[PDB]
RNA sequence: CUCGA
DNA sequence: GTGTCAGTAGCTGTCACGGATGC
DNA sequence: GCATCCGTGAATCGAGG
């Protein structure tokens, strides 16, 4: 139960506010070893990690770090659900 | 007798006219074709007797419009010539089998001239390989049999247009000169009073800047056009006057952003029109426009090209026109009428076949090559260069790969029937690249047109959405080398019918009147009536005096496509009921045994033979060894030809293609004899379904409104009974932790259900296999990241994963063959593969509750229920009936033809016996001889638009043969009496009975029926699936949330919209809540609205939901 | 090579989560069949925060489980 | 009209600056998903293919910038960024679209939500539906107004969770996932405790078009042996549902409100006449009104 | 007429038809001829 | 506008050639002005909706 | 708006919205069934609900 | 693409 | 690292209608 | 001040390749 549903002109504070993080880097991902390069469309920094609790750099692997930010990756430990719901953005020069 | 040329059953024909012509290759469309797209002795020979004078192949032609190949000095130069082939890769069969595709390679003859050292190297190059058509005019891409589509595309040449204005009401005009290849022009009138062309879509300059830009003086001009207010207005609002003025005018809104140089715009507005660079109108082109304009009318056609002659003569024209003007003579030119043209009159649509839609494609391919190869010549040393140095025959391959395996006219072959596939070589497709879109065509493109006479069929083309865009070619069509389809027609001399035969074009064939087929001629060949209908340009039909006759019809048949001249008494049935008729004769699905039918049309046999699915003797012989998996053919000269017989092969539409010997051991037989027949035939002839005992009334309510009530007979005897062959498959490739193994040892499976796999994990053949069983065990590695928390548990408390090849939803039948590639034996497979296995799995099917049911009028319904024999409405002397067709559905719907089918039906089943004693009866006068006594169980043949008159069919109802006991059992009304086989009282009334051709349609229930309870869901939207192959639900429309809104099923509609759908955690939730018997508990949030939002939200839309306080929440 | 959005590629289909909430719904009635001290143990190195030996975790969790096999294999598993 | 658009930004409190972006937002990946192929190669969503073009322009805007590049190629550089920012939320809306493999217009995030394909009117305004079928049509004579005959096989599938409760119940089953396994490989029990299950169970057709409300009328269903669906032939009208091949899907309600809905509100006899005259419907129509 | 009809009716569009309306109740003006129709109405009470 | 020309035959006479190819333009437009006459109606239906 | 966004003019409508920052009322038969609450009709109603 | 009501 | 000419395919064979856009 | 030209819209579900 929500009464109203508002729509109006995004800021862009309010677009830098939503994203987790700038897309700075072109690159999708590795042909090779599928995984999303670092800053690229696919940075698990920014939208969320491929499998769930998995980061990057292979360091917690486990669901035991809940909420753990990753120090040689960057990544949080969530479910892939996020990768659904976590906005990116390009700042623009 | 009807088709007294192959060998075939004495099918007794009502005919009353001659066929002057007997019905050409039904397959010569593609065959000629593409004969001419590689220059065949064959069609080399019927262009050499047809008169031509230098035909070229379709190859040749390329290579001769490519050759020479030079740089900008000129002194190199390569040059193509003399395309052969090689033998054949692997045949048909084999490729088939291994997922390659069928073709030859290409060899032509390259050789490089040096002007600087005047010495030439040439040799021969591999150019590719190229795919080759099959003798039943499919090519096989991939394994798959594909067909390629006659295309209607509009002809090239000039063509003027009266339109007329919305606001100032007034007439303009308007032309287009649309070449083979290369920028298009059109000049205009609009409703200022002034003319102006536009230059490839580009903008409309004033139609003078033109006339400047070539060189021609203001003053000229003023002479040549100042009869026209019109034109003077144009010279005189122009902007800027010069010849080197208007020229850069033209240059800078051509291709605008560069330099304006007088050479650079002076070479390509002479290149883009007048080069054959980048211009070219092909020989119909050019002829199309030399009649048109009245020039060069006598000249050969060797100008390929534009001409400024042709511009001057076109504003002419069009000038003329605008002002009312009705004749015009170019200066030095016939004189000719001024007119506007149809663009769907058949003399300006064209129809390119297979060679040409080819052509363009190698065109492609090799005009990319030949920019590479002029790269490619200034780059390496001048000395050590060879054809196969420059040659780079990759775009090549890969223009005609992307021709093949992606193009609107490269079909995937309709094969549910061996008409089926025919009509499909047969098509007319309007849609495609360079011809136009769907969103593009107006009622007036799809109805049927005046010059489709003897064409195009007018009944054949579907009624979806695809109406009157795909029409099928009339019978005796043929296609001549400019594109344009010709029909034949016997010249009338001095109101005397002569056997002499000439194919006429549209455009020729309006410079005539030809007299309707069924006009009564003397023996000798004179008209009996002075007036006789005709038919006149522009689609007039009138009638006019016998003196008049040019030519007239050859069969009256002629009009219509070979499915539609299979529909007996055609000429009793309304189009819409006879366009069903004829598209669903190509869904009928071949029965295990096959019956030709009682009442034909004589189309069947060369139908059947010509659909290339039956057997025919190339050369007459005997029978050596006749076995059902060969039959071997001893010549006369002394060689053998052995044909093979296709067994339980599974056609494209997992219909059942099936061939039988027919001859046998020692038996003689003639060259082009049917010695083996397919799916849907019999001794010969289309035999698309069954002759049934029918009878007209309503039972019960069980054939309501065209439902239909059937004996259980036709399930016991399996009359109507059917196969099905389906093709599973899997794979085992390679994986990030392993790689699969296809593998009998399946974790937790039992050895029971294990019991019918060999110890590969492959089901064995023969076995009987239910839906969900396993065909193919293979078990791909788990990573143990992947496994969910009460997963982990379960395997702590007690690293494969099953991924096994079972059954689909709705299968069942016996495992017929396996096949197996291994890449570690030896079998090439997509790289990161190790192994494939396919399945076939073949059922029988009987005659069900629901399977759709059809005759040849349009007449279908499904199959509302199988009574037992006992329970059938039976004749007088015990026989019941087959089928029973409710009466209300049938004089609504205008298809009388069915009831003359059924009694000439039984006419043909009883046979009968005309009094011959005190002469021929009077209304028996007209049938032939051979008609006037007839044995129970006949052949006979109702031509269209020929054929048994009522009369004649109610004379053969009085003289029906007696049954074994001596009784006639139908009325000469055609009625019988029938006992109620359930009460046993006798029927109140008399029933009329007989015998129908019933097909059995390709839309059975154990296809069409589908459940889900749960399934997959789609990632994005995590609404479940669409299809029954992917186990999907039904669509719950905005039409169907209307309905629900209107009844006030609130609950309904939130049910269906949440928890049924994309509740992510209301699905769950549900689910659990039945196996646990606890209520259904509250929807939640349809996920797809969070995408909505996302979505809203990357277009820079802050969209909020507010709490009743006024927070924004999350 | 291809787009998702281009009309010829498949679609990302997600599983019927039909399994996984039966195993789990066994799971769960297998649980009413515990202590809360088994149950305070299995739903979590737990050792430091119940404030009991490891010793007594390893002994918990293997007879919990032993205890969890029991009810399950007797349901049919 | 100015004003219309004016007093907007002066009421509302929100800027106008809104309009001109300095930073573009990025969907998540899962809206822009990139798919493996069965040859080994990839397939990857236009949203993705549009975002790039735009990241390599603002990158090289970047470098232009710091590079100090002629004023012409900085100029000529953001006129291209702006186009392909303008690609990405409505692609083709100015001049020519940006053409993909094949001269194809590429989908844009504004494509994703017009029209018949768009998010409203495909995924919002109607979804597809769990515990639903469908099949061919039957007329079923002996059938009273308010029953209706599917296959059984159907409805198996259809009340696959309820006969898996019902199995474990009576004991044919050990435990509920041994149902599941029994109910797949159709073991013979079903058959005679799937009648317990779908007992005055309310079901609901439509039939295609809906055009109006009695598209959709509800049912008691009547296990048939068979695969196809018996229809009452009275209902024919309100569906316009000949018997040459038509189909109808079948949807279960599950709640039991939704049971109660169906019950009351949509069973066919309780739907005779046609709301948008009040004649009737559901009376002798073809063959009946002759035998009368 | 036609469902073209019913859709310039429920659109409010500005019909072809484009048949007018007497805006005062008053005497009616036939002034007839054939290069044009021109009609004036008297209003029946006061009115111009 | 009607053709001057009518079709004499009824069904159970036989049409002629003649007589059927013309019917057929009819009989096809009559299928192809259908569906766009319920294109339009559908989208007329939901405008009122 | 949504009921507006979702019948025609998308995109012309979405525009609008966001410039005079509209409020949408959840309170309508079209904009519940996009979002899954009940209905404001038949057993939708308060009376009954 | 082809097709069914 | 790059250096003589070195230059889309495709396409118009939809239409009614309203109103901002533009001369 | 008015004609041009831009943008909007154009039935529902279903099968297979």
């Amino acid at each position: 139960f929500f009464d109203e549903l508002r729509i109006g002109l995004a800021t862009a504070e309010d677009i830098r506010q939503w994203s987790y993080g700038e897309v700075k880097k072109p690159e999708t991902i590795n042909y090779r070893t599928l995984k999303p390069e670092k800053d690229g469309l696919f940075c698990e920094k920014i939208f969320g990690p491929t499998r769930d609790w998995e980061c990057y750099c292979g360091k917690y692997k486990r669901v035991r770090f809940k909420g753990i930010i990753c120090e040689r990756c960057g990544v949080e430990v969530t479910r892939a659900k996020v990768r659904r719901e976590r906005m990116g953005h390009i700042e623009l020069a | 007798s009807n088709n007294s040329v192959p060998g075939a059953p004495n099918r007794v024909s009502f005919a009353k006219l001659r066929e002057p012509l007997e019905v050409p290759g039904l397959l010569d469309v593609q065959t000629d074709s593409f004969e001419w797209l590689i220059g065949s002795p064959r069609w080399r020979e019927s262009a050499a007797e047809r008169g031509d004078v230098n035909p070229v192949g379709g190859l040749e032609e390329v290579l001769y419009e490519l050759s020479p190949i030079e740089d900008f000095s000129g002194s190199m130069s390569l040059s193509f010539s003399d395309p052969r082939f090689d033998d054949v890769k692997a045949p048909v069969d084999e490729c088939k089998d291994k997922d390659m595709t069928y073709a030859a390679p290409l060899f032509v003859t390259a050789e490089f001239i040096n002007n600087n050292t005047g010495e030439i190297k040439s040799q021969t190059v591999f150019m590719g390989d190229f795919p080759m058509m099959t003798e039943k005019g499919t090519f096989i891409i991939n394994g798959t049999e594909r067909v390629v589509v006659s295309q209607l595309v509009r002809s090239p040449g000039v063509y003027f247009d009266e339109t007329i204005d919305k606001s100032t009401d007034k007439t303009l005009h308007s032309v287009k000169v649309i070449p083979s290849r290369g920028a298009w022009l059109e000049f205009d009138v609009d409703k200022r009073d002034t003319v102006g062309v536009r230059i490839d879509r580009k903008r409309r300059q004033p139609v003078t800047v033109l006339l400047k830009a070539l060189g021609w003086t203001s003053e000229q001009i003023v002479e040549r056009f100042g009869f026209s207010e019109i034109m003077r207005s144009t010279l005189e609002k122009d902007n800027t006057v010069g010849t080197d003025e208007a020229l850069l005018d033209i240059y800078r809104k051509l291709r605008p952003g560069e330099p304006p140089t007088k050479e650079s715009a002076q070479t390509l507005l002479e290149n883009l029109f007048f080069k054959e660079k980048r211009y070219d109108l092909a020989r119909v082109g050019r002829y199309k426009v030399n009649k048109k304009l009245g020039l060069h009318v006598g000249e050969p056609i060797t100008s390929s090209t534009l001409t400024e002659e042709d511009v001057v003569a076109t504003i002419e024209y069009l000038v003329r026109l605008h002002e009312g003007q009705t004749t015009m003579t170019v200066p030095g030119g016939v004189e000719v009428p001024v007119e506007t043209d149809d663009i769907d009159h058949f003399g300006n649509r064209r129809l390119r076949t297979v060679g040409e839609l080819i052509q363009n494609q190698i065109r492609v391919g090799m005009s990319r090559m030949e920019r590479v190869v002029r790269e490619r010549m200034t780059t390496q040393d001048v000395e050590a260069i060879t054809p196969q140095t420059l040659i780079n025959i990759r775009p090549v391959v890969a223009a005609i790969k992307e021709f093949f395996g992606t193009s609107q006219l490269s079909q995937f072959m309709d094969q549910n029937n061996p008409l089926s596939g025919l009509t499909h070589k047969r098509r007319l497709s309007a849609l495609g690249p360079g011809g136009l879109s769907r969103e593009r065509a107006g009622l007036e493109v799809r109805d049927v047109h005046p010059s489709h006479y003897g064409r195009m069929c007018p009944i054949e083309t579907p009624e979806g959405p695809n109406i009157g865009l795909i029409g099928s070619l009339s019978v005796y069509a043929r296609v001549n080398p400019f594109g344009f389809i010709e029909t034949p027609y016997r010249k009338v001399v001095d109101g005397v019918v002569s056997d002499e035969i000439v194919y006429l074009t549209a455009d020729e064939e309006d410079r005539h009147v030809v007299a309707q087929a069924n006009s009564p001629i003397d023996a000798d060949g004179r008209f009996v009536e002075p007036r006789v209908l005709v038919r006149r340009k522009a689609g007039e039909v009138e009638y006019v005096p016998s003196s008049e006759v040019d030519y007239m019809d050859v069969s009256p048949r002629q009009m219509v496509s070979v499915a539609t001249a299979m529909i007996p008494f055609l000429e009793h049935d309304d189009a819409n009921r006879a366009l069903m008729g004829a598209n669903m004769q190509r869904q009928a699905v071949p029965l295990v045994r096959s019956e030709a039918p009682l009442v034909g049309t004589g189309m069947e046999l060369r139908a059947a033979i010509d659909a290339g699915d039956v057997v025919v003797a190339e050369e007459s012989g005997v029978i050596e060894e006749v076995s059902a998996d060969y039959i071997t053919v001893m010549h006369d000269n002394g060689t053998r030809r052995t044909y093979r017989m296709r067994k339980f092969a599974r056609s494209n539409h997992g219909t059942c293609a099936n061939q039988c010997p027919i001859v046998d051991a020692g038996d003689r037989v003639e060259a082009g004899q049917v010695i083996a027949d397919g799916p849907c035939t019999d001794d010969g002839e289309m035999a698309l379904g069954k002759n049934l005992l029918v009878a007209i009334m309503p039972w019960e309510g069980h054939n309501y409104e065209d439902a239909i009530i059937l004996s259980n007979r036709l399930v016991e005897e399996d009359v109507l009974t059917s196969i099905h062959i389906e093709e599973h498959e899997i794979d085992a490739r390679d994986t990030k932790l392993g790689a699969e193994e296809i593998t009998r040892d399946i974790p937790n499976i039992s050895d029971e259900v294990l019991a019918d796999l060999d110890e590969r994990g492959i089901v064995r053949i023969g076995a009987e296999v239910r839906d969900g069983d396993i065909l193919v065990g293979k078990v791909t590695p788990k990573g143990e990241t992947e496994l969910t928390p009460e997963e982990r548990l379960l395997r702590a408390i007690f690293e494969v994963r099953d991924t096994s090849l079972k059954v689909p939803h709705g299968e069942s039948g016996k495992v017929i063959g396996i096949r197996v590639f291994s890449r570690e034996d030896e079998d090439e497979l997509p790289a990161g593969v190790n192994e494939l296995v396919r399945v076939y799995v073949a059922q029988k099917r009987k005659i069900s509750d629901g399977d759709k049911l059809a005759g040849r009028h349009g007449n279908k319904g499904v199959i509302g229920k199988i009574l037992p024999v006992e329970d059938m409405p039976f004749l007088a002397d015990g026989t019941p009936v087959d089928i029973i067709l409710n009466t209300h559905g049938v004089p609504r719907r205008m298809n009388i033809g069915q009831i003359l089918e059924t009694h000439l039906g039984w006419c043909a089943h009883s046979g009968w016996k005309v009094d011959a004693a005190k002469g021929v009866p009077d209304w028996a006068a007209r049938l032939p001889d051979e008609l006037l006594e007839a044995q129970p169980n006949a052949i006979v043949s109702t031509p269209v638009f020929d054929g048994a008159q009522e009369a004649e069919l109610q004379g053969l109802l009085s003289c029906t043969l007696p049954n074994r006991d001596g009784d006639v059992l139908v009325d000469a009304d055609g009625k019988a009496m029938l006992f109620d086989g359930r009460s046993g009282e006798p029927f109140p009334y008399p029933v009329t009975v007989g015998y129908m051709y019933i097909m059995k349609l390709h839309h059975l229930v154990d296809d069409k029926i589908h459940a889900r309870s749960t399934g997959p869901y789609s990632m994005i939207t995590q609404q479940p699936l669409g299809g029954k192959a992917q186990f999907g639900g039904q669509r719950f429309g905005e039409m169907e949330c209307w309905a629900m809104q209107a009844y006030g099923a609130a609950y309904t509609l939130q049910e269906l919209l949440t928890i049924k759908s994309d509740d992510t955690v209301g699905r769950v939730k549900v689910y659990e809540a039945i196996v646990k018997g606890e209520n259904i508990p509250e929807p939640g949030i349809p996920e797809s609205f969070k995408v909505l939002l996302k979505e809203l939200q990357s277009l820079c839309l802050n969209v909020e939901v507010l709490s009743s306080d006024g927070a924004a929440i999350e | 090579v291809g787009s998702t959005d281009q009309s010829g590629t498949p679609e990302q289909s997600t599983p019927d989560e039909v399994n996984a909430a039966l195993d789990r719904l066994l799971i769960a009635d297998a649980l009413a069949q515990l202590s809360a001290e088994h149950r305070a143990v299995i739903q979590r190195q737990i050792a430091t925060d119940l404030g009991i030996a490891e010793g007594t975790v390893k002994s918990r969790l293997h007879y919990a489980v032993r205890a969890l096999r029991l009810t399950l294999q007797e349901l049919g598993v | 009209k100015r004003l219309k658009v004016v007093a907007a930004f002066q009421q509302s409190g929100n800027s106008p600056m809104g309009m001109v972006l300095d930073a573009v937002p990025v969907i998540p990946p899962e809206l822009r998903p990139m798919v493996q192929l069965d040859g080994g190669r990839f397939a990857t969503s236009d949203l993705n293919d549009l975002y790039r073009r735009v990241i390599n322009r603002n990158n090289r805007l970047k470098r232009l910038i710091d590079l100090g590049a002629p004023e012409i190629i900085v100029n000529n550089e953001k006129r291209m960024l702006q186009e392909s920012v303008d690609a990405l939320f409505d692609n083709g809306r100015r001049g020519r679209p940006v053409t993909g493999p094949g001269n194809r217009p590429l989908k844009s995030l504004s494509d994703l939500l017009k029209g018949k394909q768009g998010r409203f009117r495909q995924n919002l305004l109607g979804k597809r539906v769990d515990y639903s079928g469908r099949s061919v049509i039957v007329v079923g004579p002996q059938l009273k107004l308010h029953q209706c005959g599917l296959p059984k096989l159907m409805a198996l599938e259809l009340f696959k969770p309820f006969v898996m409760k019902r199995l474990v119940d009576l004991n044919h089953a050990q435990n509920i996932k041994s149902a599941k396994r029994m109910v797949e490989r159709q073991r013979p029990q079903v058959w005679d405790v799937l009648e317990e299950v779908i007992a005055e169970h309310p079901v609901l057709l439509n039939r295609a078009p809906t055009l109006h409300r009695l598209g959709i009328q509800a049912f008691e269903p009547m296990l048939v042996e068979g695969k196809a669906i018996q229809l009452h032939p009275l209902v024919c009208e309100a569906f316009n549902a000949d018997f040459d091949g038509d189909q109808m899907a079948v949807h279960l309600p599950l709640s039991a409100e939704a049971q109660a809905e169906a019950r009351i509100l949509m069973l066919s006899s309780n739907n005779i006449l046609s709301p948008a005259s009040g004649r009737p419907l559901a009376m002798p129509r073809l063959d009946m009104v002759t035998g009368l | 007429g036609g469902l073209p009809r019913v859709q310039e009716l429920f659109e409010a569009r500005v019909p072809r038809g484009k048949a007018p309306i007497a805006d005062v109740t008053g005497r009616v003006r036939l002034e007839d001829g054939e290069r044009f129709y021109k009609i004036t109405i008297v209003p029946d009470d006061g009115g111009e | 506008e009607f053709i001057p020309r009518p079709v004499k035959s009824s069904f159970r006479e036989g049409l002629t050639v003649l007589e059927y190819f013309i019917n057929t333009h009819g009989a096809r437009k009559g299928l192809a002005d259908t569906a766009l006459r319920t294109a339009d109606s559908g989208y007329l239906t939901r405008r009122l909706v | 708006w949504l009921s507006a966004a979702s019948f025609q003019e998308t995109t012309r409508v979405l525009t609008d919205a966001a410039i005079n920052c509209r409020s949408d009322k959840l309170n309508g038969l079209k904009e519940n069934v996009i979002i899954g609450k009940l209905i404001p009709a038949g057993t939708g109603i308060n009376r009954y609900r």
